[PDB]
């Protein structure tokens, strides 16, 4: 019954596990489940220690294609400029065209880094965590190995220039200040939802308690 | 409305 | 009407309003009896009226003030029931539990979902009366009042006492709470396993139910006094019994961060 | 929390109210009645919406629904466009200003309350047009649209529980006991009508009209004044509750909590509040008491 | 395992003519390594008294018959002028780590 | 606006002195308008840190200023910007107003500079809040420095460059919470301001002019300047900081020493050698242990306690007054009316406690005697006294005691009696008695430590040096940090610190990696390269080579892709070392930890424990006068709040009684709680709740207004809440 | 005018006190210690008198006043309560009365109840304590029963742990 | 004894106002300093609202529990603790009526 | 988790009922004397400072331990409300 509800055909993600738990709950019974839970807890903990997964700096691997994609998109920006220097593209057109360049370029390096890890280092420390239901956001990874690219202005109009850097290398002084703007807005949203989170629940219990 | 004024006016 | 400091006295604002009414009411009677010039009788009756409003509800028509110090609406009975935060109003913000506790939490890796590590020092105060009696059932103390003084100072506890508490907590369980109690799993019951120190050992799997990291988040702890409250608490409120979330038929005892990475 | 059927006495009301209040912390929060007056800002995302949805409200970019189910016809003139819906019976003119991007085309059918404009819909209108069954179904799915979009996967059940309560009240147009213009609890009318046509004769049909009030109002006005004294105006709620000599039958957890009384939901279930236990030794003991009943 | 400066009452005091504070000294003592030769020596009290413009090292402790100090040149304190330091430092034979709170000598 | 100086440690106070707030006069900016102000506006450049602000509702509003930021004539944070005429950059600087900054084309400091010459055609600049790739011929003005961009408090972070602005905030606020350890060490890697921090703050004592030293007391350094003068420099031996952290000035200069003008004579509370030092550099393995480091928990090696490493001294100031009651003055005497002399020992001085006495919770810090009743004696208490000793001092024991939690050893005491020197004794106040107590705080499981980057966490387990991760040569690791806390958060700077640290360990050297100009990945690999020879060179000569274990982890390391297959283990390990990670053996098993693990010198500080930290556990205690819910204060802890969000949690569960209990027996049921205790006392199952006072208070409040609230029966008939006190007469 | 009534004499008294403090504020630059006030006032004025008078002069405070940071703080949740027996005391009276009640029964009623009732039932009179039997039998049984009662209670130590 | 199953707000009859009440507070006499006791008939009077002490009366004619349900011959005090002092109610008799602002506004 | 909680859940029509039963059984277990049990002999309740759980540690841990067996009977209206407490006092000593 243990084999019937398990998939040994793959690395155990949090989802495979999540599923394992559920199955085990319906199939074998509540307490019997609790046991499997601590069983997993115990070995996971152990094997984790021994595995020797560790954050290092060289572990965050930057793709060799980062330079390419950047440069290719770099010259492409030059065209957009030549095309504006002439009078073809309206003030706006230029802008929305540039952003489009990066938004695509940025997502390009992201599938690049992963492809890098996927093919070359299946066992990178920084990667397994994200693949495993463990820890890591694809967008997050991008900011260390690929690059965090577009930060918005105070109001909401995204900046014209991207943040060329990654966290592995020195996010410079202003690419920083530039990025700083979007930061406040975010933290600002978190403090407001902490309470709004109560706001919403309040209303619902007022009508729904009975 | 407001009390003082009314009595003042009242006896005044 | 209370003695404060040096001789300060504190009184529910309602009393200054009451005096308002009574004085006016009386002055009225005396003004009727003395003889009665119309303007003055009404004038008073007006004041009287207003006054009767004041105790009931202040601010619906003008706002009464204690003399120059605080231009504050003396809380009217209305303000009492309603208020910025008044009667039925704060009746729901919360009240303070008598058998409660609160400390910093820390991961209890070996701990089983079933249990939780509770500081004995904390356990002592929390289960004080349950201990007292237990002391008397053993030779440690002759009686309650004895058992009490026996524990009034920290240096006077015989190691025999711990063995008593450790025996009192045998199969009882407590409730642990987190900062924003968002869902019912925001409070779960565990069996206490008394331990040394200040920190509260929590299980890793339930760290997902309560949104609790270990950078200092402090969890409170409550105690089920009735045999009933205890029955419900360990039967249908114990952590190991509520594994699947009420939101989604998806488990909430999922192997969190480290366990996956390991597995 | 367990995977078997639901167990009688579970505080579902709240269990629900919570499952929807937590994820809410993850939804965006720009402005409640979302967007900003500028050119053409058409929808409302994040929490701002989930507020616009539980509380039945007029979205900024409203979408004119089709009160009539029939066929489509469009016109060309400069200033304002226009979509006409008609059946062999009748046609209805619909004013669609410049900003309105139309979803429908010259040619096919449009069910009652279907989208004729692109964007949000007003529950009230959808209520009137396609029915409660439609508002209800619109609210639920419209709400989940946000959460799904944000990762949260919460069972529809909960939202339903809530929405239902937004429609536990209806309007009156054909009286019997209390005058017509009154908004009262749907099932309470199914109570009147039920006994007025079945047990006591004289069919005095109590004609009503499905009403859709926002979660806030739904609660703001309920049977128990206690519950009402808690939030809106303690001052008014009571005044009325008083004059009328209201008997707050305690059901519901808010009201019965102020009393410090056992909760109506949970173990406080009238279903199990009374249950006794026995040992076969005490079972024969009581029968012996019965046996003793034989006189002489 | 224990120390007694004669004019000092609590551990957080500072002695005149003595650069180091009680806490730094009791700390340097922990650095002191002694060696007795037989079981008969369970608890040995080492004694030392030095005055004036001298540097107090561990070799300055009066010798004890069956006890040897492997840490002579260790630095206990720096005495200026009118520097009066007379202490009695206990020494024991035990195992592991024992917080000063645990034994309370 | 004016507040308690926050001097947990010098740097802290320094910040609290320069911080800028929104809220205030009421005229400027109140609590309502926020989101446009709270955000980091464009002009906040060099004028205000974009990181330094407080996490929490009050965010962005309150914030300390930047590095070079200076208020010129009228409060306009001008930021410095050096002039660049043509393709020439100047060493001249203009403190420009926010407004004027926009009229020019400004460029960043990162621009390749030959001196006065800009070096690249397409080099970045930013017109007005807009990033713009400008030409060297348009570059009118350039940024002054990377440092001017942020605050002092932030400038102290090693590789700020690699850490997400979000968690670097945590790092900057964490330092403000650093507590002075008796053993203060500077980071193995610093930014460059540690010196200036301690110097500009007033921690260490610096030498005015050149001379020689005369006397070097533990209480004074009388130096002799060459001018023919000598001055005595007292040293705040052990002073109480507002938040209870020790402030001691330990002398670092020996007798008869020629001092340079402005050199450390003594070190401040937290300085090692004129450098800022909070917490201590500790070797650290960065791997997962059992669960001891699960979400954000830290495993620590007992070995760190053996050495007085994380240990800090604390002082709390207990105070009691002898009040004048109309019943009779409250006397402060050694006399404690009812039971023993054993408790009177440390009460040596008649009344006050003896300096240097170890006071545990529940010992008399000071005695005092007030009178028994309000106005009348006691009929029942009259008989008892008479029975065993009528002649009994009727005076009450109202004596300052050691509050639960802890006390140390009394180090100072103050008593102000009748004939006041030049003091202000409040009215009614006969006399005051202060008691300063100090206590050594050794690191323990409840404590929380955190590096400058933001990795915050608590100790979950103190392991025996016996079995924690040990290196090939017997040196064990002090602290084992979980990796999982690194990806989500984005601060590789810590992982960059640990690497440089590894080299500093074997190379026995500390470094200074500036804010964004500092150390570079190749330079570090270069020092690690040097370290491999100190690590493994000695290993060669000392006599041995490589383990079965060492080779074994290599096998698994090449199958991984860390080492170039085919090279010699010696050569491979170098590679593997350069990567910042080395082989580690379990310690418990002695086997290796499959896969190289990184390790190294990471600076880590310990954070101050707030009064809340004192875990509050309450059995029974006081109760509010108007509201009858549990209240604490002095010695009784006070109950925890059971809020709505928590009610529902129970509501949701079938927790019926457990919730009634929380609303009756535990907080408001007056008659309930009483019979409750008693019941427990006799081992009787707690009684079934009586009506809560909340309810009764309501009904009457409601009766206070015309309304009549009457409870009812099965059949609509009365029932009674107010047990028997409402029927008349 | 006041919450706590004050006769006309106290009033003018307070006015005079006030007026005096005014003339005293005139030159010292020092808000008079209650020494000046006594002097300047007149015949029988002393420190104790002035400190007392100004103590009654202060009007009460609003048990309900905006407290701490003025947000939502009502001055009354912080004051504790005294009559009410905190659990600790309810437990006291239980054992105390159950144990006192056990002793009271195992003794001869004659002089034990006399002193039990005279001391514990009405008010605190050796002679007036016993019915017909004079003082000699009072002191006789009082001191002989009280000691037999205390010395066996010394044996089975129940009372020694001073319930107070 | 019976479970409270339904609560009901209803208007106050002037006769019910008096039914709940005890005595009439006829004078603005809070408490008079010299003796922190209730002044005359005023707001705090003991007849009107009750005894201010555990089981004892004000003067003390009866002082324990045996007679818990009776009142004092010369002065009026029926006792259980001071809770009766906090649950009882008195009423003021208005000269010429006035109205509840809760209903008028 | 706890012993056969599933088995228990199954023996009741409603989850919240099982809690009521156990709790009301634990009550009587203590009140009428703690020996009011149905399964004491061979394999019974046990704690380890000695094997002394046999006397009075946790009430309901017993109740559950008994209910798990098929000796008890819980109904909606099984035995008349006041005649029960009488018959129980009569047969179980220990006070
Ligand atoms: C998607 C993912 O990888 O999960 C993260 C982690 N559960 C955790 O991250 P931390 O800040 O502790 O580093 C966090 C939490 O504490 O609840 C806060 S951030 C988070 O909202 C996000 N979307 O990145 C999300 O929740
Ligand atoms: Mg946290
Ligand atoms: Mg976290
Ligand atoms: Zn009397």
């Amino acid at each position: 019954v243990a084999w019937e509800l398990i998939q040994l055909d793959v690395p155990q993600e949090k989802n495979s596990l999540k599923d394992l738990v559920y199955q085990a709950f319906l199939r074998l019974g509540m307490e019997k489940t609790a046991r499997l839970l601590d069983a997993l807890k115990y070995y996971g903990f152990t094997f984790s220690t021994t595995s020797g997964i560790t954050i290092g700096i060289d572990d965050a691997v930057i793709p060799e294609e980062k330079k390419q994609y950047l440069e290719e998109a770099d010259r492409k920006l030059l065209q957009i400029e030549q095309a504006y220097e002439m009078g073809f593209l309206t003030d706006r057109e230029r802008y929305d065209q540039i952003l489009q360049l990066w938004t695509e370029t940025t997502e390009k390096v992201t599938q690049a880094v992963f492809k890098n890890f996927e093919e070359n280092y299946p066992f990178n420390p920084l990667y397994v965590m994200a693949q495993s239901g463990a820890r890591g956001n694809p967008q997050q990874i991008r900011q260390l190995c690929g690059l965090r690219g577009l930060m918005q202005k105070p109001s909401g109009e995204t900046f014209e220039v991207p943040v060329r850097s990654s966290f592995r290398e020195g996010l410079t002084v202003l690419e920083y200040f530039i990025s700083s703007h979007g930061a406040r807005k975010g933290g600002a949203d978190t403090a407001l939802r902490t309470a709004d989170s109560g706001y919403l629940t309040r209303k619902l219990v007022d009508v729904t308690h009975e | 409305k407001i009390s003082t004024s009314d009595p003042v006016r009242q006896y005044l | 009407m209370v003695q404060v400091d040096g001789g300060r006295f504190a009184t529910s604002d309602l009393n200054d309003l009451y005096r308002r009414l009574i004085n006016r009411n009386n002055r009225l009677k005396k003004l009727l009896a003395q003889g009665a010039p119309e303007i003055i009788i009404r004038n008073e009756k007006r004041m009287l009226q207003e006054a009767v409003d004041a105790l009931l509800d202040n601010g619906r028509r003008g706002a009464p003030v204690t003399n120059p110090g605080s231009d504050r609406p003396l809380r009217s009975l209305t303000d009492i029931l309603s208020g910025k935060q008044g009667r039925f109003r704060q009746n729901l913000l919360g009240k303070r539990v008598d058998y409660s506790g609160r400390s910093v939490i820390v991961v209890g890796p070996q701990l089983k979902l079933h249990q939780c590590g509770l500081p004995k020092r904390m356990a002592l105060e929390l289960f004080k009366p349950f201990l007292l009696k237990k002391m008397e059932e053993k030779g440690i103390a002759p009686n309650v009042k004895a058992a009490r003084r026996m524990l009034e100072r920290q240096r006077d506890i015989k190691d025999e006492v711990w063995d008593a508490l450790e025996e009192v907590i045998h199969g009882k369980v407590v409730l642990l709470n987190r900062a924003p109690t968002l869902h019912r799993l925001g409070i779960q019951a565990f069996q206490p396993v008394l331990v040394e120190g200040q920190s509260i050992q929590l299980h890793p799997l339930v760290c997902e139910a309560f949104n609790a990291d270990f950078d200092g988040d402090q969890m409170a702890v409550h105690v089920p006094l009735s045999s009933f409250a205890q029955a419900e608490a360990r039967i249908q409120m114990l952590s190991a019994h509520n594994l699947l979330s009420p939101a989604s038929g998806e488990p909430l005892a999922k192997p969190s961060r480290d366990i996956i990475l390991g597995l | 929390s367990m995977a078997r059927p639901v167990s009688i006495g579970e505080a579902v009301g709240i269990v629900a109210a919570q499952s929807i209040g937590e994820p809410g912390t993850q939804l965006t929060m720009r402005t409640f009645h979302t967007g900003g007056v500028a050119g053409a800002a058409d929808i409302t995302q994040g929490l701002p919406r989930v507020i616009e949805l539980f509380e039945a409200r007029r979205p900024k970019a409203k979408a004119v629904i089709s009160e009539i189910d029939g066929v489509v016809r469009i016109e060309e003139t400069e200033e304002k466009l226009s979509v006409f819906v008609e059946s062999e019976g009748f046609s209805k003119e619909y004013k669609l200003p410049k900003e309105a991007r139309l979803l429908v085309k010259d040619g096919d059918y449009v069910e009652a309350g279907q989208p004729l404009t692109r964007g949000a819909i007003d529950p009230h209108q959808l209520l009137e047009a396609k029915g409660p069954e439609a508002v209800e179904r619109y609210l639920v799915e419209e709400i989940q649209k946000v959460y799904r979009a944000q990762g949260v996967k919460l069972h529809d059940k909960h939202i339903e529980i809530v929405v239902r309560q937004m429609m536990k009240y209806v309007e009156v147009t054909d009286p019997g006991d209390s005058r017509l213009l009154e908004g009262q609890v749907l099932e309470k009318w199914d109570v009147e009508a039920l006994n007025e046509r079945l047990i006591a004769e004289g069919k005095t049909p109590v004609a009503w009209k499905p009403l859709l009030m926002g979660v806030t109002k739904s609660a703001l006005s309920t049977k128990s004044w206690l519950s009402a004294a808690s939030f809106q105006n303690t001052t008014h709620v009571l005044t009325e509750a008083a004059i009328a000599g209201k008997k707050d039958e305690l059901i519901g957890l808010k009201e019965n909590v102020i009393l410090g009384r056992l909760i109506p939901a949970g173990t406080g279930s009238d279903f199990v509040r009374f249950t006794q236990v026995v040992d076969q030794k005490t079972l024969k003991a009581i029968e012996e008491a019965r046996k003793e009943a034989v006189e002489a | 395992t224990s120390v007694y400066i004669e004019d000092v009452l609590h551990e957080f005091s500072t002695i005149p003519g003595v650069k180091e504070d009680v806490v730094e000294i009791i700390l340097n003592l922990k650095e002191l390594v002694v060696r007795f030769l037989n079981p008969s020596l369970q608890t040995v009290t080492l004694l030392l008294k030095a005055e004036g413009p001298k540097e107090v090292k561990a070799r300055d402790f009066l010798p004890v018959a069956d006890v040897e100090i492997m840490n002579p040149d260790l630095h206990i304190a720096t005495l200026e002028e009118g520097g009066r330091l007379n202490m009695e430092v206990r020494v024991d034979r035990g195992v592991g780590y024992v917080p000063a709170e645990k034994h309370g000598i | 606006l004016s507040q308690f100086k926050d001097e947990t440690n010098p740097l802290s106070s320094l910040r609290h002195k320069r911080r800028i707030s929104a809220l205030g006069p009421g005229g400027l900016t109140r609590e309502r308008a926020g989101f446009d102000v709270r955000d980091v506006h464009r002009t906040h450049y060099g004028r205000i840190c974009p990181v330094e602000t407080p996490e929490g509702a009050n965010i962005g509003l309150i914030t300390s200023l930047a590095a070079y930021a200076r208020v010129d004539e009228l409060g306009f944070i001008r930021t410095p910007y050096r002039r660049v005429v043509g393709g020439v950059v100047t060493d001249e600087v203009v403190y420009m107003t926010a407004t004027e900054e926009d009229r020019y084309t400004i460029a960043q400091a990162n621009t390749p500079l030959e001196g006065n010459r800009i070096a690249a055609e397409r080099v970045v600049a930013r017109r007005k809040g807009e990033p713009v790739i400008v030409s060297p011929e348009e570059v009118e003005f350039m940024d002054v420095s990377p440092k001017q961009v942020f605050s002092v408090n932030t400038n102290l972070i090693p590789f700020l460059e690699h850490d997400d602005a979000n968690r670097a905030l945590m790092g900057s606020n964490m330092q403000t919470q650093a507590v002075p350890l008796i053993r203060a060490q500077a980071p193995v890697v610093m930014t460059g301001l540690e010196e200036r921090v301690v110097r500009d703050s007033l921690a260490a004592l610096y030498a005015e002019e050149d001379g020689e030293v005369a006397k070097v007391d533990g209480n004074r350094i009388v130096v002799r300047y060459e001018d023919g003068r000598l001055v005595e420099y007292p040293l705040r031996r052990f002073y109480r900081s507002n938040q209870g952290t020790a402030l001691d000035q330990r002398p670092r200069v020996v007798v008869g020493q020629r001092v340079r003008k402005g050199d450390l004579l003594a070190d401040g509370p937290a300085s090692e050698n004129g450098f800022l030092a909070l917490g201590q550099n500790v070797l650290v393995a960065i791997m997962p242990f059992d669960g001891y480091n699960f979400e954000d928990a830290i495993v620590i090696s007992e070995e760190l306690l053996k050495r007085d490493f994380y240990t800090s001294i604390h002082i709390e100031r207990y105070e009691i007054e002898a009040r004048d009651t109309k019943l009779g003055p409250e006397r402060i005497t050694r006399d404690i009316p009812h039971l023993s002399e054993a408790a009177l020992r440390d009460l040596d001085e008649e009344g006050v406690v003896r300096i240097g006495a170890e006071v545990k919770p529940g010992d008399i810090l000071v005695g005092r005697t007030s009178f028994k009743g309000e106005s009348e004696p006691t009929p029942e208490e009259r008989l008892l006294r008479s029975i065993f000793g009528e002649k009994a001092r009727d005076v009450k024991d109202t004596s300052l005691r050691v509050p639960p939690g802890e006390g140390g050893i009394v180090v100072r005491t103050v008593r102000l009696r009748r004939g006041d020197p030049g003091v202000e004794l409040k009215p009614g106040v006969r006399e005051v008695v202060r008691v300063y107590v100090a206590q050594k705080r050794k690191l323990q499981v409840g404590d929380k430590l955190a590096n400058r980057h933001g990795n915050k966490g608590v100790v979950a387990k103190i392991l025996p040096v016996e079995d924690m991760p040990h290196l090939p040569d017997g040196t064990p690791v002090d602290v084992i940090l979980n990796p999982l806390g690194v990806p989500s958060r984005m601060n590789l700077g810590q992982i960059l610190e640990t690497h440089l640290g590894l080299a500093g360990y074997f190379l026995g050297q500390r470094y200074i990696s500036p804010i964004f100009d500092g150390a570079k990945e190749p330079e570090i690999k270069e020092l690690l390269a040097q370290a491999f020879e100190v690590y493994f060179g000695k290993r060669k000569g000392e006599g041995f080579g490589v383990d079965k274990r060492e080779v074994e982890v290599l096998r698994r390391a090449e199958k991984l892709g860390l080492v170039t297959p085919g090279k010699t283990p010696e050569e491979q390990l170098k590679e593997l070392f350069l990567q910042g990670k080395v082989v580690l053996y379990d310690g418990r098993t002695g086997e290796p930890i499959e896969g190289p693990i990184v390790v190294g010198q990471m600076f880590i500080m310990k954070l101050y424990h707030m009064v809340e930290d004192k875990m509050h556990a309450r059995s029974t205690g006081p109760y509010s006068l108007i509201t009858q819910q549990p209240l604490g204060g002095k010695a009784q802890f006070g109950g925890q709040r059971f809020g709505e969000m928590e009610v529902w949690a129970l509501e949701a569960y079938g927790a019926a009684h457990t919730l009634q209990e929380m609303l009756t027996l535990k907080s408001d049921d007056i008659e309930g709680r009483n019979a409750a205790y008693e019941a427990i006392i006799k081992g009787e199952d707690v009684p079934e709740p009586s009506v809560p006072e909340s309810f009764r208070v309501l009904v009457k409040e409601l009766q206070a207004l015309a309304l009549d609230v009457q409870t009812l029966d099965e059949k609509d008939n009365p029932v009674d809440i107010f047990e028997g006190l409402a029927s008349k007469r | 005018a006041r919450t706590i009534r004050i006769p006309v004499h106290m009033v003018e008294t307070i006015n005079k006190l006030s007026r005096t403090a005014r003339q005293l504020q005139q030159e010292l630059g020092r808000e008079p210690t209650y020494e000046e006030i006594a002097e300047a006032m007149g015949p029988g004025w002393d420190a104790k008198r002035v400190e007392e008078t100004l103590k009654i002069a202060q009007e009460p405070v609003s048990l309900e006043t905006p407290i701490g940071d003025e947000k939502d703080s009502f001055y009354g949740d912080f004051i504790p309560d005294e009559h009410l027996p905190s659990p600790v005391d309810a437990a006291t009276q239980s054992l105390l009365s159950e144990e006192l009640e056990k002793a009271l029964s195992k003794l001869s009623e004659r002089e034990a109840m006399v002193l039990k009732l005279r001391k514990g039932l009405i008010d605190g009179e050796e002679v007036g304590a016993f019915f017909g039997v004079t003082r000699e039998r009072i002191r006789q049984i009082e001191n002989k029963a009280l000691r037999k009662l205390k010395y066996h209670e010394s044996r089975t130590r129940k009372l020694r742990d001073f319930l107070d | 004894k019976k479970e409270v199953r339904k609560v009901r707000i209803a208007l106050a009859s002037p006769e019910k106002i008096r039914s709940w009440s005890y005595g009439e507070v006829e004078k603005p006499e809070t408490i008079n300093y010299r003796t922190l006791k209730p002044e005359r008939d005023g707001l705090f009077d003991e007849r009107i609202f009750g005894p201010i002490k555990d089981y004892e009366c004000a003067c003390g004619k009866y002082k324990r529990q045996r007679f818990e349900g009776k009142v004092c011959e010369r002065c009026g005090v029926e006792v259980t603790k001071s809770i009766v002092r906090r649950y009882r109610m008195g009423h003021i008799e208005l000269a010429t009526p006035a109205a509840h602002i809760w209903f008028v506004k | 988790a706890e012993p056969g909680i599933d088995k228990l859940f199954g023996m009741v029509d409603s989850k919240y009922r099982l809690t009521v039963v156990v709790a009301k059984r634990a009550q009587q277990l203590l009140r009428h004397g703690f020996k009011n049990t149905v399964l004491e002999p061979e394999e019974r309740p046990k704690m380890q400072t000695l094997e002394g759980l046999f006397d009075d540690p946790n009430a309901e841990t017993w109740a559950m331990k008994e209910l798990l067996t098929g000796r008890l009977v819980f109904g909606e209206n099984l035995v008349p409300e006041d005649r029960l407490q009488k018959e129980m006092e009569r047969i179980y000593p220990g006070e």
